[PDB]
């Protein structure tokens, strides 16, 4: 659908995702060989297949917001499956198929949600001429001159501009309504009453299939958890189960839908991995083969964490302004400030686990929980969150240890 | 009754008595039965029941109103139900109808009807009504309403059934 250059992909992921260029780019080809798809003759069209790609890196790094930036950047339904979800089917479990009918209720609820903003002012412009028939009833049959009934917008004039906020005025009006009620009622029971009449079924259910068919992306996480390790037999033939199961909709096939008959011959995937103790080459030939894209992806800096603080839109530091800003609190961060909240993340994923970037949400929030609680009794003030403060609320924290695998 | 019509020099009207008959005696004196149409743009002039009229009349507004003043064609929409609805049909009386445009009258039947010279004279005392406006529209200058008037009494006073109560609904455009 878009027209948007790999370049223009990347440039505008970059407004999201901190570094990963590589990973940029791989899933960037991706989204413009869609487009490359539909510029081609018949024949052509059938035989070119999405070049799945293989993410590989360590825990929270970008690969599911890439992933997810993606998907949300070219309005194509999105799902994201844990790979080992389906581990335990041999004994019992969920059927791989979920993930075409989910990556459908997804795209359902997605279609019809966008199907309310679109019908968001017909309801509100040519459906809300009900109350303003029961408020100045009509000409017995208006007479026609194409600004005879727009003439009013004098005594019609008032009752719209008055209709600025000024209701509670009960009325009535028409299964069509006749009941008699209010207008904080009349009037919302309008918003959806004159809506689904605009909006119909034999299209929008339709058009949900035909976007998963076409624009679907499935993110398949710890697809290296389903390989083969030399540590038994009987749990192997499970794991590679689900690489057999999850073949047929890599490789092209038909699922059930209660919304339809979808169709994967076309729909991206993007399958995850640590790599850590299996390798790509570990994973069934079939599927190595339709998974040709592989980019790996490196592990956060320090500077990666001090800019993923501050430059993405819409970061923790900013969404933590803001949030602070309904108080009537203005927060701000120092440079020395934010490079202390990062090193402090830093601390914690060496001297215990490393998380990646998550780290970051949880340093973050363990530092504002006093401002966060007291920042209705601030209001008005300009609190600074500075080196000092840092040190003053994380210090003992991270140097603990014990404590950091509890509270950080 | 005697409705009477004319036109001339961008000026049209409509001028009725007002004598009401039952048997050989006056049940009313003072009808009024000339009216006005159509947001005050089309005349007319009717014998026949006052509800009648007030129905038949309120009918042929809307009609207007399904065809942009364009008076003729609700004029055609309109005798065109009254001689159809099972209802309406009952219905009796003569409208004379007359705008910038043209003149006319309607009956039951479903007539629309264009007089010689958009000259109209209904009801029993409507032929001395044209005789007398035919004379005076060939053989002098007067003014529309001028013919109306002298002609209605000419009328009135041959007529039994027509007295000299008038309502007059003229009109000018040019
Ligand atoms: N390179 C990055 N740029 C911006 N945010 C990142 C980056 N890496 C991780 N994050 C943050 O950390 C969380 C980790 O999840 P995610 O980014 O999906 O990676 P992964 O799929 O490897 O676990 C996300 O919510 C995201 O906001």
């Amino acid at each position: 659908h878009s027209e948007m250059t790999p370049r223009e992909i990347v440039s505008e992921l970059d407004k999201h995702i901190i570094g990963q260029d590589n990973a940029k780019r791989s899933v960037a080809i991706a989204l413009r060989n869609r487009w490359r798809r539909m510029q081609l003759n018949e024949e052509l069209r059938h035989e070119v297949t999405p070049k799945n790609i293989l993410m590989i890196g360590p825990t929270g790094v970008g690969k599911t917001e890439i992933a997810r930036r993606l998907a949300k950047l070219a309005n194509a339904p999105f799902i994201k499956v844990e790979a080992t979800k389906f581990t335990e089917v041999g004994y019992v479990g969920k059927e791989v198929d979920s993930i075409i009918r989910d990556l459908t209720d997804a795209a359902v609820k997605m279609v019809r949600v966008q199907a309310i903003e679109k019908n968001r002012y017909r309801a509100e412009e040519l459906a809300e001429e009900r109350i303003l028939d029961v408020l100045i009833p009509p000409a017995k049959n208006n007479w026609g001159q194409t600004e005879q009934q727009q003439e009013p917008s004098a005594a019609r004039q008032a009752f719209r501009k008055k209709l600025r906020e000024g209701q509670l005025d009960d009325k009535e009006i028409e299964k069509q309504k006749a009941r008699k009620l209010k207008i904080k009622d009349a009037m919302k029971l309008l918003i959806e009453e004159e809506a689904a009449k605009l909006v119909n079924p034999e299209e929008l259910k339709q058009d949900a299939i035909d976007a998963v068919e076409q624009h679907g992306i499935v993110f398949i996480d710890e697809i290296d958890k389903i390989c083969k390790r030399g540590e038994s037999s009987g749990p192997d033939v499970s794991r590679e189960g689900v690489q057999r199961d999850l073949l047929p909709l890599v490789e092209g096939c038909t699922v059930s839908t209660k919304h339809g008959m979808v169709k994967t011959d076309h729909i991206l995937f993007i399958a995850s991995g640590a790599f850590q103790i299996a390798k790509p080459s570990d994973l069934i030939p079939e599927l190595q083969g339709r998974l040709p894209i592989r980019v790996e992806l490196q592990a956060l800096t320090t500077s990666d964490f001090e800019r993923i603080l501050t430059e993405p839109n819409a970061s923790i530091t900013v969404q933590y302004k803001a949030l602070m800003a309904t108080e009537g609190v203005n927060i701000e961060f120092t440079d020395s400030g934010i490079k202390r909240i990062a090193e402090a993340a830093w601390q914690v994923n060496e001297s215990t686990e490393n998380i990646g970037a998550r780290r970051l949400h949880t340093v973050l929030e363990r530092l504002m929980e006093e401002i966060s609680y007291d920042a209705s009794d601030l209001s008005g003030q300009n609190i600074t969150i500075d080196a000092d403060y840092v040190s003053k609320h994380l210090d003992a924290l991270v140097a603990d240890e014990d404590l950091s695998r509890f509270i950080l | 009754t005697t409705i009477v019509s004319v036109r001339r020099n961008g000026h049209v009207v409509i001028a009725g008595d007002g004598q009401a008959t039952l048997g050989n005696t006056v049940m009313k004196g003072n009808v009024k039965k000339v009216r006005r149409l159509y947001n005050d743009k089309v005349i007319a002039g009717f014998a026949g029941g006052t509800a009648d009229a007030f129905t038949l009349f309120e009918l042929f507004e809307r009609k207007l109103e399904m065809h942009q003043g364009h008076l003729v064609k609700a004029a055609v929409e309109l005798a065109k139900d009254w001689r159809t609805d099972r209802m309406l049909r009952k219905l009796e009386a003569l409208l004379a109808v007359a705008d910038e445009t043209a003149s006319l009258i309607i009956t039951g039947n479903g007539d629309v009807v264009q007089p010689e010279n958009d000259l109209i004279a209904i009801g029993s005392g409507g032929p001395y009504a044209q005789a007398a406006a035919r004379a005076l529209l060939e053989n002098t200058e007067l003014s529309a309403r001028e013919i109306a008037e002298k002609a209605l009494d000419i009328a009135g006073d041959i007529c039994i059934y027509t007295n000299h109560f008038h309502t007059i609904e003229e009109l000018s455009y040019k």
